[PDB]
């Protein structure tokens, strides 16, 4: 079986994180990957497929994408290395390989496809779950493409994500994540007017598409900057806007503790706020 | 839509 | 005991109507009353304590107030009567005795007092439930104060109250519930900009006490009349109300088919739309 | 209060049983009498409301009547007694007083009306519980006509019916409850071809009003006389029965061990077959 | 892998239906197959995976059979087309793609074999879900041989059963589902006789082995045949059936309302009656 | 009713406070009696029968006992007094009237007897509900003597108790109830080597009668002395104890903060410690 | 597809046994290899893929491993024969094919691979179910390595181990397996005294890293030798153990009838036990 | 009808 | 309020 | 038997 | 027994 | 552990 080779290939570097969970080395160091959920804001002891119990502590942790960088030191054999391959070049329908280390002697191994693509989350049918989430999603040749994570279809962070804040967490763990805690919807003249007709409705939209404010999350810079419920954010910037997904994105590429003003139309009223962006936490 | 935050 | 000679005395007047239920013979022409929903709309058989089955039919109901009357026909010995008494001197602290006829043979009976006091309903630590439901509630004296109603307190609709719809529902059974279709709340300045300081709030009540709209109920005058929900009816008539129970008052005493204007404000804009009230069905 | 003369008249001889239970001293020389179902098949120790915590064994028990009688040896002080009242001359309406000993030392006393009569099953408001299950239900002078039995309304074994198998409960435990294990239904003419008419009925019934077999138990006189499920006894002895209820007494007007013969017909055959009266246990 | 390029032939051809729902084009013309219960009796938008929304209506519907063909507009590029396979020639263990469009932007994609073989139905050990219900199961190649259906074993209408009725569907949309209303069972001496000598059976079978009608459907051509639940149908035509799946294809062979005599017999009595097809529906 | 002429007595002072809940008025100065669990530690509004809404604030609770006294200032006409007696001479049997004030304008009012006394605790058959907790419980002639409390048996906190604990709660709230964190049982020589054959109990109890320490609850006097879950206190001071009850008294009888010694063995070690009472909170 | 050549040469021999479940025949004397737990202790029909109904019976079983051997008459065609593979050279992601028989005419067929290896145990994520429950696990050249169980991961009996045992099951059906009665728990030091500074544990363990008796089981070897619950074996023999899994290995190393010596301490005591192994049933 | 039994 | 209707 | 109809 | 606290 | 038996 091609998977075989595959699992003799990453397998023998991914081990148990203990609630539990699995993880797997990034190199020699005794860098190894995992999710932050495996690690309950502690820091772990890891086992690696050998049976030797190293002890390991938690150098980093983002919450919002959930995964963690544990170290271990190296000592007597060679720490065992997952090869990193990249998670760009993905196609819907390559094999994909989960493999967990649920006791820390055997890995426990199954196979299934890249179900769907977000680069922004990896779905498969290879069965995920406690016994193999932190642990590696390989591709048919045995690089890991993704970090498996359990909640028939599974879903993996994919590996190009957890590259790029890597140095972060395993140095100082706090990744920029800026936000302004507004649950927003997409919003459709043919849907707002449409709502505008029921007489039932919470609140008139003034006609238009955008993006309906549905909630003000407490404490958030969206409260602070006196945004509402029911609350139609136009444009930004003078960028019209009518995508909820479109709207995270400007944000993030705004710094931490940047002021965005935002023209938005309360039912009849015309207003412009500034929100300034803090850290999702 | 989907907001989060 | 005081309540075995109530009991002796409307006792033998009380009724199985068959889904199930009790009833009692208000007359010695046959006339009984009961809960509407002992009625399935249909038009039952009738057994007395004594065993002998007559046939009787539904000659009205009134859903609203859930009582029905039924009629059945005299024949062989007199139809046991029981006393009616009034309910609009009652006690809070009164004995209340519940009868049913759950077989049709032997009385089941209940001891309590009135509970509480509405005239609008009564209330009783009587035990109360579809073995008597139906059935009559009598005073210490044995008159029937009420009718058990069954959905530890329970409930009786006043035995005035049947007495005013007697007549009708022995003839032709429609009785005036006239309506508009606004499910209402009573909104205090103090409850309303406190509303309108939590950013999370569906709508902004423009200050002032009332009537809030909570809710349009679907097909009524009042979807009719471009009613809103979260609008706030100031004044119908010229009369200032706050309060959803007295709305509810001015309604019956006009007709059915009775135009009435309501001056209202949403949200920024004076709005003035008549209704015109229908029946409640 | 009248309750508090009845409660110190009858009280004192309430005794715990020890699943739980309470039970209550009939006479000087230790018996005490309560539900079968207080006592688990074994023969338990007897608290007295004044502490003193006797040793009893249980003489006798009937399990159809829920019903035991313990014996515990008079040694000290006299035994408190419960007077014996009669059940036969019970009005509806009576107050009824439900009298436990959950621990062992107090009396928890509750207070309603006769709800219902069977003679047969008494039914009152005053609220019966686990904590007072065996004990004894009194009337307004104290002296007990129930015995309380846990499953607003609730059931006591009338007093007469205990002191009729008491003797044998006393001495050698086996009461005379002759049977045949057939879960009869009463059927009508208008209820047969009224099922006839319906094309997913399970068989059609021959026309006529009568008791129809809707079950034969296992390992029953019934099973063994050939009696099946479906068949309409017409005729025991030549007496037509059309009653469920009406056929259980005459078989226990024959004694146990007696041949009954049962014409019944088998949708369209007449057939004629007798079972043999067993004892229910 | 060999997926990626089955995905990539038919993949563009799978569109999404908007409860939801997926479906995929059958040629330029803008016809598209999905599931029945994908359509809620309704008349839809048909997102490409391109991202072009058209607008389609619903030209026919098979409720038994569970399958819609819907119509969109050819404009601007062409349409993508899915090739159709031919399921007659599948062998129980064929890889299976389950493709669906659950967004409208990119085909989730799930990998499995054909689990078990009806021409009747598919069953597949691939994940069926409701994002791709309606869309296409693939074989190796990347054509198309049936048709996910929601409801780890998933099901799927095979594609030669949609070829049948498509025209039907692309124009008036109804299919010849000819039938009695008889719920049937296959029975046996050795269940008969068997049935025949527990004592609680509903019905004595008269024997035989047969098909016993278990149940009369409310408003069918056997109810008004005045066929009765119990019934045993021994021949149609003089064909002697014990098989409940095998009367099932003669109905269908006869025409819609095609009167077929039915030799059955009541318990005892030999009964011959003539049902007449009506369309399920 | 003799209960109305009570409930005229009484009635008039309870009052609402508003989660919710009722109280009562304790004399003119505005000193009103409720639950502690009524308040949600904040500090309301009370509305008086005849629909004066007054201010009050919270000046005391104990959650032990679970009993608040709120303060309202007496403006206009007379603020109604409800009666107090005393709960040192109740008798089981005596009639229980428990009045409550849910909406403000009425009373509730359901009738009982003393259903049990601890002194320590009133149960009564009265009906007890969200309705009437907070509220008096009466007698026959309308003093209150005890206070409901919602959780057929209610319970009710003796009115002697509230009376000792009034001033305290009047002023400063806080009320001695010196205590140590130990829950414990009972044991018994014959419950204690039956015990020790049994080869699944969780520790040998070395054999005698006593307080068997069934937890040790965190942070608590018993806790910081060492005590552990298994061990045997048999003697405080040199009092041999084998009640779980009677120690609870010698600890309140001792100060706060007042050294107890407490000879216990630990399976076969003879063990020595002295807790020092704390305060429950 | 691979697995098409594997059905085809097993999947004849795959048979339905009729409670349910499948099974499949090892060779042409009609020796059929099952679950135990498919067959209910009973002695079954057996259904060919062709359609042959057979007629089986029962010469084997072993509960604890849970597979039977069921035994069948060759008449007529030859009987298909699953050729037997070898499940000690398993390797981790080698392919896996889960054949069943549920109706007794197709084979239904998932495919998945090896998830995990205990020799001990198959791990599988082809689903595994009540339709194939007892049928053959086979690798991708299409010999049985294994026998489903079913109970998204599934298990299987590995093959060798079946082969064990056949002649024995195939013959006088009582399997060695040796037992004690203990369900033990691997316990350190740094669990122990960990375990013993929470007040609320249990029993102090003494230290030491070994085998906590967590139970004894009624009726074992291990109660009649006297074991308790928290007693820690330290040497059986002279052998220390702390491992849980090791202990059962030595047992079924001795015979059955086999004493074996415990050096165990109970606290503080020293204690040397006796038990002579039993047989698990 | 009851039955019983 | 009640509302109702 | 399945019957359905 | 109770223990409480 | 494991136990079992
Ligand atoms: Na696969
Ligand atoms: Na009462
Ligand atoms: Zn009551
Ligand atoms: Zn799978």
């Amino acid at each position: 079986s091609f998977v075989a080779a595959a699992v003799s290939r990453s397998g023998p570097a991914v081990v148990r994180i203990d609630g539990q969970g699995s993880g797997f080395i990034i190199d020699n160091s005794g860098i190894i990957l995992t999710n932050a959920h495996v690690v309950d804001g502690a820091s772990v002891v890891v086992t690696l497929r050998d049976g030797r119990t190293f002890d390991g502590q938690v150098r980093g942790t983002d919450e919002v994408t959930d995964l963690a960088v544990v170290k271990i030191e190296p000592q007597g054999s060679a720490l065992p290395v997952a090869p990193l391959g990249t998670s760009s070049n993905l196609q819907v329908g390559d094999w994909a390989i989960a493999v967990g280390n649920p006791v820390g002697l055997d890995n426990t191994v199954t196979l299934g496809i890249i179900s769907t693509l977000g680069v922004e989350f990896i779905q498969t049918d290879a069965a995920i779950n406690p016994g193999n989430s932190g642990g590696p999603l390989l591709n048919a040749r045995g690089e890991v493409i993704g970090i498996n994570t359990a909640i028939g279809i599974g879903f993996a962070i994919p590996i190009d994500q957890a590259k790029a804040i890597q140095n972060t967490l395993a140095a100082g763990g706090t990744v920029p994540h800026p936000y302004i805690g507004v649950q927003m919807m997409n919003i459709t003249v043919d849907q707002a007017q449409q709502n505008n007709r029921n007489p039932n409705s919470p609140f008139i939209i003034p006609e238009v598409d955008g993006i309906l404010v549905m909630r003000v999350l407490p404490g958030t810079p969206a409260e602070r900057a006196g945004i509402r419920r029911g609350d139609v954010i136009v444009a930004v910037d003078g960028t019209p806007i009518s995508d909820g997904a479109r709207l995270q994105r400007i944000v993030e590429q705004a710094g931490l503790n940047k002021a965005l003003k935002l023209d938005l139309l309360r039912g009849d009223r015309r207003l412009s706020l500034t929100v300034q962006t803090a850290q999702l936490r | 839509x989907x907001x989060x935050w």
